[PDB]
């Protein structure tokens, strides 16, 4: 059994407010570049915080890889877009 | 040629090098403004010979 045990994303507050659209950590914004990705037990994408530090870790039922694409490819594209570094 | 001669200080503006920045989204464009210096020359020399 091929499984993802671990598919997690450092950011910081603002930026996470950027990509958010505003919103704080463990609120995911619809319109949002965390949104609109596959549902199969619930909501695929959670957040938190941590002394100006944000999390995002794709859920653990809801970890195939399309939303591990999905998520990578969104990071991407909004770091470019943006102007964040993206340090590996 | 200043043979018309109507003044002694001729200015001539400097234009400088404008800027470029990343367009980000949902974000205005960044206007740029510069402040110019200018070149100056001056009419001071007067020579005479005589006899």
């Amino acid at each position: 059994a091929i499984t993802c045990t671990a598919c997690t994303f450092t950011m910081t507050d603002a930026e996470f407010a950027i990509l958010n659209e505003g919103v704080a950590a463990p609120t995911i914004d619809p319109r949002g570049s965390f949104a609109g990705l596959q549902s199969l037990s619930g909501a695929p994408i959670t957040a938190s915080a941590s002394a100006g530090t944000t999390t995002v870790v794709v859920a653990a039922s809801n970890r195939n890889d399309a939303n591990i694409r999905t998520l990578a490819q969104r990071l991407r594209r909004a770091a470019q877009a943006n102007r964040i570094t993206f340090t590996a | 040629d200043v043979t018309g001669k109507k003044g002694d200080r001729f200015h001539i503006p400097n234009i400088g090098r404008a800027s470029v920045f990343d367009k980000l989204p949902e974000t205005p464009v960044q206007l740029q403004a510069r402040q110019e210096s200018d070149f100056y020359v001056d009419i001071d020399k007067y020579k005479e010979s005589s006899f």
